[PDB]
């Protein structure tokens, strides 16, 4: 009842629409807990983009 | 003020006799404290357990009463609990345990009564700051 | 985390390696007036 | 009234920033 | 007695969170760094103007040469720190600059520390805290201290106050 | 409805006399022959229903009745209070001087 | 064979309760005249459930796991009791005492900080009747009191506490005093929790048994400042039985 | 006694406690006053009138003691509860109410009299309205404090 | 926002650190 | 024209923008690391279990702090003086909650600052310059030593040791006047002789040079366009500015020597500096300001309060308040 | 956090406005040499 | 019928019914989804069902 798109995120579905689903912090936007998403989470595209 | 008689004299025993110390023995009785028995009752308290002090009314419900000369000397022989039902020479300094408290071993019955002394003067000049703690520093 | 240690390891002992042959590398010739 | 508080600054900043730009583009054309 | 003076400071007014005292800070080490670092230069671009092991010597107050390379010491610093001096007239008044604002501006603070009107709070952290019983930051922890200090030294500190705090009112952690 | 329990409990004949279901143990030396032998008895030995349950606490010399006879008055009990048992702060409260 | 205190010494072995050989399937016999007791009881923990909030209707929630961020300082150890048979041939473990408690802190996903105290504190475990035997199918059950995470001189990071501290958010001087009151108003709870011990290990010669352990308990409620969550615990035990 | 004389009895309006960046008007702070809710009148089991010793303008905050009318500490409000022996729980303290809005009424229970008490430190006792203006409860200065600051 | 406004202005200093070094006025001998 | 030899040559190059050298092959990287922990701790770390106690201090912007609030947490009363990187934590998010990062940006800092004073002889060796200028600067690192070593140390953990953050440094300032009372040490008072002293001599150089350029521009510009980068005659005239400043004391408290003043300049500061440090590295080891708490009593015995029972007030308060769960026993030994 | 929302607009004007007039008097003077 | 489902059939989430300065995400304006109430069914006195 509260999908990223009733958020407004912008870029969150584009991380998504290519496979970034989890974050570091140890959630999945498809409600799993738990997911140990490797370097490749919301967060280190994030940091890899600033670089 | 001043270190008159009046403050120097202390209940000798329960019966009620006092006797009034010199200003020489409250002096030397204060300086034996220092070298016997502040590093635990600084100031009157007990560093070590402060559920106790040496404040006159403590002295006064301890058993044996110890808020005399006597009491304070004989306690300083054969120290017991507050309740007078075990003997704690083992762990705390006396003439009885000068072999393993040697700052005891030197002390003459004189000593003995000056530390005495001192220690039922002392909360007559500082009140409420002797036995207090901190909190009246 | 072994890796990581392991990683930090090398890269520790790579500086500090540049450090002491860098300066047994006749510093003492390495000034503006008289070198050696 | 309920407004939008931010509208306050993007009022502002609307303004500032291209006028600025305007008036260091004129001040230093002025001195040459 | 200003021992005393700095931490009635602390306890009553906050007065290390003010920033016209930060500033002030800032000048009165600003100041003792470059008296330091301007010394030391001087000192360590020193020319070559006499033989002896003692250079002190090797200076004539009558002198019109300048008696260190502000060339090589600027060389040095811009190698060392990236920017450095390059004007002599500056760079001593900045000397001159940077000690006095930093004490005017805490002159300033000290002002509003007459009316009481004091850098004490942020409110929005007590608005957190007050709701938050685990929202815990320096900025609380300095506070709980401000107001030891303030029951434990204001009934000898004012004694005209006659203020009697019994033990029961005393603010203390556990144990000490 | 939310309440402080332990200023609840200083509105009772806790905050008055030695609670001896709820109150710290170096209060017992305010009375003379109860610390620490018959102090400790109690502490170990609650709660008591009554002031009078104490003396039928098994092992007492007819001396340690004696004391607690004569300093019974002192005493009372309230329901035992959990914020002032657990942690063990009926023998250490954190309070010293 | 055993270890000294400086073999151990930093290699988290100590967190960790002892085990039985997988040879120890024995039993241990019951003699309803004998009495006995546990002269030392192990909880080692592996794992930290927490039970999530689902906010809609009936979806009841998972337990989901969780990171432990306090380290190895999480075991139950020392722990010792009677061990009581009981007219209908059941075995009761009571707790008298021990090193019965260890706050833990354990993170969730999405970086929430769940503390608890994990407890067996005034355990009573029993077993099923008609034992006469501790066996690799015996199973104790039994529940415990969880007294708050922080007893009643704890200080908030504001100086408000329940034995000691201010009553007040003296931050706010006149505030309205009515919405601070959940914080304002320390209270300490105490709750039950629930626990199974399962013995799998048995070494009839020495008295020792092994097994696994779930319990169920709350976590650190602050105080009464928020709701606490529903937690589950596992892992692993061992006791050593004695005559008493 | 006029409200208004009695609104000039409370240290809320004291310039001397304010902050440097505590902005804007008084009323954002304590709020609005609305009433005067009476002088409250604390007295302990004996009947004994007893004073709350008034903040001083030094203190952010203040402890809250009770005194007779010679001076000497009768109740308080502890901090560590355990030791204590003026709590208004032991001491069976009242508040009673004349004049205002609370005039004739009288206040046992002792979270509600500590309350008062948390209060009366400040002065007479008033009602505000801090919804209107969403008031923090922090003490604002004047413009008496504000000119001084700004002229010296 | 705060955090925004905060970071914002460090950023900026970084940033001017860069350009004061290594676009300064270059020192010229006389 | 050896490929080591040309590495070599790069690293020790005058003609490098910075000068790297040998010191600064170990500080580039150290202060790098330092560097980029702490910009993202101090903006994202979660809160930080100083005490040990389970009592996490929230240290960053992103967990509602502001510049001022805002501090890298010490790690853990728990962890005490044990080293504690990454990899000795089974999750960065243990790590996190402990403290580590601390930790790592202060040894990284320390060693990098160290090969910073280092690089200070080495470019000095290279440009022909005389040594000591290091030598100054040995004064503020050896102060970024006790703070965040020496004193941990001296104390068993770095739980004690200063934070990185303002308000940090102040809780850090307080408990250290409640525990040593450093107010009454005379190392301390020296180094406030160095820093008031500096700032003085400070001025006063800056002023009495200012106060005697010579005339070289008019008044509509700038009097700093009258000194040229590199120009060999002095930009002032210190005959002029002795006069002055030995009329306003008297002749022999001025100096006519510009390289005596010079070296009192650098040597004032820098040695009140080592003093107050040194102060602060032997608090580590409790030797601990004067103590004249009761020194003054009446011929009863009353204790006659001074100044300092005053101070001794204050320092209970910030004593019996500090770290207020942390505490069991009635002694705050360490 | 519940922060004075004009402290947003503080904070910009103040970094804004006294910038500005700095960069408007440098490039007026580089384009006079 | 899954509330996922449900929540689709909503108007609130049909991208065409906003306006150009009405600003931020969609949980601004009708509020974060909680719960669906279930779906309603209208009747007249005669017990007809009505749409
Ligand atoms: C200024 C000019 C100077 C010029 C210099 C030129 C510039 C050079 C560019 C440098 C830029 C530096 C950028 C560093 C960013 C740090 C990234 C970080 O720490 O990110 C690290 C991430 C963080 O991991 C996740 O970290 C998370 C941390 O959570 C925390 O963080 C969250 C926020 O994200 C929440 O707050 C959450 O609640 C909180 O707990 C969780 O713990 C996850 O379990 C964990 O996966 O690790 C990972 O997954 C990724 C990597 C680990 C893989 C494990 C294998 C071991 C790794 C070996 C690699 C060593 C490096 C090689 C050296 C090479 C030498 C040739
Ligand atoms: C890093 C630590 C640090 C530093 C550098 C400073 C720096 C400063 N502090 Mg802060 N301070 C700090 C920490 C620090 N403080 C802390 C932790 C506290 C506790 C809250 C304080 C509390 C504090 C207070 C309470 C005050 C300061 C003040 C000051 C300023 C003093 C200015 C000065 O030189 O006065 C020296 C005095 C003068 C310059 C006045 C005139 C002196 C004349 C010329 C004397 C001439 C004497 C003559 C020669 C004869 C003497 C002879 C005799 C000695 C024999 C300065 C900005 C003061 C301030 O801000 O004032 C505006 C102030 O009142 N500070
Ligand atoms: C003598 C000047 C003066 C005085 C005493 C007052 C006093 C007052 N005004 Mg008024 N006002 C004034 C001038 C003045 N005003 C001017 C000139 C304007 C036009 C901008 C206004 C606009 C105005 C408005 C819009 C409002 C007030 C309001 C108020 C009240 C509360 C103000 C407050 O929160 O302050 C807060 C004060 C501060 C936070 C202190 C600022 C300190 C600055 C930041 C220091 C700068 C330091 C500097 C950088 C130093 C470094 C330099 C160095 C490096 C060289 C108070 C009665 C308010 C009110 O209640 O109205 C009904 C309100 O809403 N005033
Ligand atoms: C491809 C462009 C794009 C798109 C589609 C989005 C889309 C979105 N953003 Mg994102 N965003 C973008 C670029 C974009 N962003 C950029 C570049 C930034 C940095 C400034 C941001 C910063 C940002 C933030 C900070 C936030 C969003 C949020 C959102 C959501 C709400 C948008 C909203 O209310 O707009 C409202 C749109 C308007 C009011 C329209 C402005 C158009 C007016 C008419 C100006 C043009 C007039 C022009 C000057 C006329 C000149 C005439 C002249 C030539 C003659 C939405 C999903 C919000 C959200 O929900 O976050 C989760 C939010 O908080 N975005
Ligand atoms: C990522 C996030 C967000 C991180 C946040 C981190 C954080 C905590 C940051 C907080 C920052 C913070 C708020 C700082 C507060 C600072 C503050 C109080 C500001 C003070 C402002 C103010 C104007 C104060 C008034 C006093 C004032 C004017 C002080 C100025 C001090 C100052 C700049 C002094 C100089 C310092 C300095 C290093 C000088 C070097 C000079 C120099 C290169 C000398 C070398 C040199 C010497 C020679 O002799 C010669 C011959 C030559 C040639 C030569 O070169
Ligand atoms: C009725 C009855 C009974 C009453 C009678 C009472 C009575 C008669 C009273 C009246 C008394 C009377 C009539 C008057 C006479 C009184 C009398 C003469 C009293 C003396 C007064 C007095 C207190 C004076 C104050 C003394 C004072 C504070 C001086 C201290 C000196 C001092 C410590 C100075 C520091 C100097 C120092 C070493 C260096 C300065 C720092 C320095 C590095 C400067 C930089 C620098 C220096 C240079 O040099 C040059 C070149 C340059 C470039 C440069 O950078
Ligand atoms: C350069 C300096 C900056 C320039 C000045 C600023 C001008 C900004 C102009 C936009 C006005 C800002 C909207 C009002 C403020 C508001 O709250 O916004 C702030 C809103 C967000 O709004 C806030 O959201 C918050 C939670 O995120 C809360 O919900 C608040 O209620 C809500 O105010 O952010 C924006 O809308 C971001 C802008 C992205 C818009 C891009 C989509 C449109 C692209 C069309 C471009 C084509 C036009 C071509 C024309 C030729
Ligand atoms: C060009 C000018 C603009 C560029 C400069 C940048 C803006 C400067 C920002 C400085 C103002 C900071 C005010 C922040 C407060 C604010 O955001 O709230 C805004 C506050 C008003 O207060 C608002 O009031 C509201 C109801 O009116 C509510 O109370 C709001 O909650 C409250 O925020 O603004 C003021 O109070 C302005 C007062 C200015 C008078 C102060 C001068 C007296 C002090 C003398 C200072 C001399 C010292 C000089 C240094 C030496
Ligand atoms: C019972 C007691 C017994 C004694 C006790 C023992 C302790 C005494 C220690 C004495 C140590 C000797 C120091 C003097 C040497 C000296 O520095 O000369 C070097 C130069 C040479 O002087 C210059 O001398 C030059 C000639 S020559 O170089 O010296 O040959 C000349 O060119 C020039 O004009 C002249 O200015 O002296 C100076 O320039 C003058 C200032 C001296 C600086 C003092 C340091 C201050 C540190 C205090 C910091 C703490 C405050 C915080
Ligand atoms: C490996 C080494 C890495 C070192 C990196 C350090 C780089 C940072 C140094 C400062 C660069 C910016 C200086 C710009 C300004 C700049 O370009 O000045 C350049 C200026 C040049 O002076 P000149 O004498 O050439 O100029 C005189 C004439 O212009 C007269 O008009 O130098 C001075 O003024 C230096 C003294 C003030 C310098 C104080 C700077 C230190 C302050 C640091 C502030 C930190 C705040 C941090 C908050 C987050
Ligand atoms: C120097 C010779 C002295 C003297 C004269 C006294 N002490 Fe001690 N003291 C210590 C402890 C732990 C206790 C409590 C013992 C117990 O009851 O368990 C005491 C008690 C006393 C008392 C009685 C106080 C009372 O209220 O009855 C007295 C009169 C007394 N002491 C005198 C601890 C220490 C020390 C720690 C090593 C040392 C040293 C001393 N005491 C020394 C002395
Ligand atoms: O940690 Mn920081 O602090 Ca140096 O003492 Mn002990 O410990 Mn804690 O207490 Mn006081
Ligand atoms: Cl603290
Ligand atoms: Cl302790
Ligand atoms: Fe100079």
């Amino acid at each position: 009842l509260n999908p990223m798109w009733r958020q407004g995120m912008f870029v969150l579905p584009f991380m998504a629409r290519l496979g970034v689903t989890g974050s570091w912090s140890g959630w999945s936007i498809t409600g799993e807990t738990g997911i140990d998403p490797g370097f490749w989470s919301f967060e280190g595209v994030a940091l890899a983009h600033i670089v | 003020a001043e270190l008159t008689p009046e403050v120097l004299t202390v209940p000798l025993n329960s019966e009620g006799k006092t006797i009034t110390l010199t200003e020489k023995q409250y002096l030397e009785g204060k300086r034996l404290f220092q070298y016997a028995c502040a590093s635990c009752h600084v100031g009157g308290i007990t560093k070590t357990n402060p559920s106790l002090d040496l404040r006159t009314e403590t002295l006064a419900l301890a058993t044996p009463p110890r808020d005399n000369i006597e009491g304070l000397v004989d306690y300083m022989k054969n120290p017991t609990t507050y309740d007078g039902e075990q003997e704690i020479a083992e762990v705390h300094p006396s003439l009885r345990s000068a072999d393993i408290f040697p700052k005891m071993r030197n002390l003459t019955e004189k000593d003995l009564v000056a530390i005495a002394g001192h220690i039922l003067v002392e909360p007559k000049i500082l009140g409420d700051k002797w036995g207090g703690g901190k909190v009246y520093y | 985390m072994e890796t990581l240690k392991i990683t930090v390891y090398i890269v520790v002992t790579f500086f500090v390696l540049l450090f002491v042959f860098g300066f047994l590398s006749g510093d003492p010739a390495r000034n503006p007036k008289r070198k050696d | 009234m309920e407004v939008n508080q931010l509208g306050l600054i993007a009022t502002a900043l609307f303004v500032l920033v291209p006028s600025v730009f305007l008036i260091i583009l004129y001040v230093q054309t002025e001195s040459q | 007695a200003i021992f005393r003076f700095l931490l009635f400071f602390q306890g009553f007014h906050n007065w290390t969170l003010n920033p016209f005292h930060m500033m002030g800070v800032a000048g009165v080490l600003g100041g003792a760094l470059l008296c330091a670092i301007h010394g030391a230069t001087v000192e360590n671009t020193l020319f070559q103007d006499g033989e002896g092991a003692s250079t002190f010597r090797a200076f004539n107050p009558t002198q019109a040469e300048e008696t260190y390379s502000m060339v090589t010491a600027n060389r040095f610093w811009s190698q060392i720190f990236g920017i450095a001096f390059s004007n002599k007239r500056w760079l001593h008044f900045f000397m001159l600059f940077v000690p006095v604002t930093g004490l005017w501006m805490s002159a300033i603070g000290v002002v509003g520390l007459a009316l009481n009107l004091r850098s004490y709070d942020f409110i929005s952290q007590e608005i957190r805290a007050a709701e938050d019983p685990e929202f815990e930051t320096f900025y609380t922890k300095n506070l709980l201290l401000n107001e030891g200090i303030r029951a434990w030294m204001a009934p000898q500190d004012q004694p005209h106050e006659n203020f009697v705090f019994p033990e029961e009112v005393l603010p203390r952690g556990n144990a000490l | 409805e939310l309440v402080n329990v332990v200023d609840e409990k200083l509105g009772t004949a806790y905050g008055e006399k030695i609670d001896l279901n709820n109150t710290n143990i170096a209060a017992f030396i305010q009375y003379r022959g109860l610390y620490p032998t018959l102090a400790k008895l109690i502490v170990k030995n609650a709660p008591y229903e009554s002031v009078e349950d104490v003396l039928n606490i098994p092992g007492l010399t007819e001396r340690q009745k004696q004391i607690l006879r004569e300093n019974l008055e002192h005493f009372t009990v309230t329901e035992v209070e959990t914020a002032l048992v657990e942690g063990g702060d009926r023998y250490n409260n954190g309070l010293y001087k | 064979q055993t270890l000294t205190y400086d073999d151990i010494v930093g290699t988290g072995l100590a967190n960790k309760c002892p085990t039985l050989d997988d040879t120890a399937r024995g039993a241990y016999p019951i003699d309803s005249s004998q009495t006995y007791r546990i002269a030392r009881l192990c909880l080692q923990p592996t794992t930290f459930l927490v039970k999530e909030e689902p906010k809609n209707k009936r979806q009841e929630a998972e337990f989901v796991p969780t990171k432990l961020v306090t380290r190895e300082t999480t075991s139950l150890d020392q722990i010792q009791g009677e061990l009581k048979v009981n007219s209908d041939g059941s075995l009761t473990f009571v707790e008298e005492d021990g090193i019965d408690f260890q706050p833990v802190t354990v993170q969730m996903a999405g970086g929430e900080r769940i503390p608890l105290l994990f407890t067996v504190k005034n355990l009573v475990a029993s077993t099923q009747p008609n034992v006469t035997s501790i066996t690799t199918s015996t199973d104790f059950k039994g529940e415990f009191n969880v007294p708050s995470y922080r007893t009643a001189n704890f200080l908030d990071p504001k100086g408000r506490g329940l034995a000691s501290g201010y009553d007040s958010a003296i931050a706010l001087p006149q505030a309205k005093e009515e919405e601070l009151a959940r914080a304002n108003v320390k209270r300490f709870s105490l709750t039950k929790g629930q626990i199974s011990l399962n013995v799998a290990k048995v070494d009839g010669r020495t008295g020792e048994i092994a097994g696994t352990f779930e319990s169920e308990q709350l976590s650190d409620d602050d105080m009464g400042a928020h709701e606490p969550h529903e937690v589950k615990i596992q892992g692993v035990f061992y006791a050593s039985i004695e005559p008493a | 006694i006029p409200e208004k004389l009695a609104f000039y009895d409370y240290i809320g309006n004291n310039p001397a406690k304010g902050g440097l960046f505590r902005t804007g008007p008084m009323n954002k702070g304590d709020g609005i006053a609305q009433a005067w809710k009476g002088h409250a009148v604390f007295r302990n089991k004996e009947g004994e009138e007893l004073f709350v010793r008034r903040m001083p303008a030094f203190f952010e905050s203040f402890p809250v003691i009770l005194t007779d009318k010679n001076g000497v500490v009768k109740a308080d409000i502890p901090f560590r509860r355990a030791e204590s022996k003026y709590s208004f729980e032991q001491q069976g303290v009242t508040v009673s109410f004349y004049g205002g809005e609370l005039n004739g009424q009288t206040f046992t229970d002792p979270p509600t009299v500590k309350s008062y008490a948390r209060k009366a430190i400040f002065g007479e006792i008033f009602e505000f309205d801090t919804e209107t203006l969403n008031s923090d409860g922090i003490f604002r200065t004047s413009p008496r404090g504000w000119f001084t600051f700004a002229h010296a | 926002m705060e955090t925004i406004t905060y970071v914002f202005i460090f950023a900026c200093i970084i940033a001017l650190f860069f350009f004061a070094i290594f676009f300064r006025e270059p020192p010229r001998i006389t | 024209a050896n490929l080591w030899e040309r590495f070599c040559n790069w690293v020790t190059s005058t003609d490098n923008r910075l000068y790297v050298g040998w010191f600064g092959v170990i500080m580039i990287p150290t202060l790098l690391a330092a560097t980029i922990c702490f910009v993202i701790a101090f903006i994202a770390a979660p809160p930080v279990d100083i005490d040990g106690i389970r009592e996490p201090v929230s240290g960053s912007l992103l967990y509602g702090n502001n510049i001022i609030t805002g501090a890298v947490v010490p790690s853990s009363n728990a962890i005490g003086l044990h080293f504690y990187p990454i990899w000795e934590a089974a999750s960065l998010d243990e790590w996190l909650y402990n403290g580590g990062p601390y930790q790592l940006i202060i040894f990284h800092f320390l060693l990098g600052a160290s090969c910073y004073m280092g690089r200070q002889w080495e470019l000095s060796y290279r440009l022909g310059m005389r040594p000591w200028i290091c030598v100054a600067y040995s004064a503020p690192l050896a102060s970024a030593f006790a703070v965040f070593l020496i004193y941990p140390i001296g104390q068993g953990s770095f739980s004690d040791g200063m934070p990185l953050g303002i308000s940090g440094t102040f809780n850090f300032m307080i408990v250290f006047q409640a525990e040593h009372n450093i107010l009454m040490h005379p190392f301390h008072q020296l180094g406030v002789a160095g820093v008031f002293g500096g700032a003085l001599f400070c001025a006063m150089h800056g002023s009495l040079v200012t106060s005697s350029l010579i005339r070289e521009t008019t008044e509509t510009e700038s009097a700093n366009y009258g000194y040229k980068f590199g120009q060999e005659e002095e930009t002032y005239n210190i005959v002029a500015a002795h006069g002055y400043f030995g009329r306003l004391i008297f002749q022999y408290a001025s100096f006519n020597n510009s390289r005596s003043l010079h070296f009192f300049l650098a040597a004032w500061p820098v040695v009140g500096v080592w003093f107050t440090a040194l102060g602060i590295s032997t608090m580590a080891f409790n030797l601990n300001g004067f103590n004249f708490n009761h020194s003054v009593i009446d011929a009863k015995g009353n204790v006659i309060n001074t100044w300092a029972d005053i101070i001794n007030r204050a320092n209970l308060g910030m004593e019996v308040m500090h770290e207020r769960n942390a505490h069991n026993f009635p002694l705050d030994l360490a």
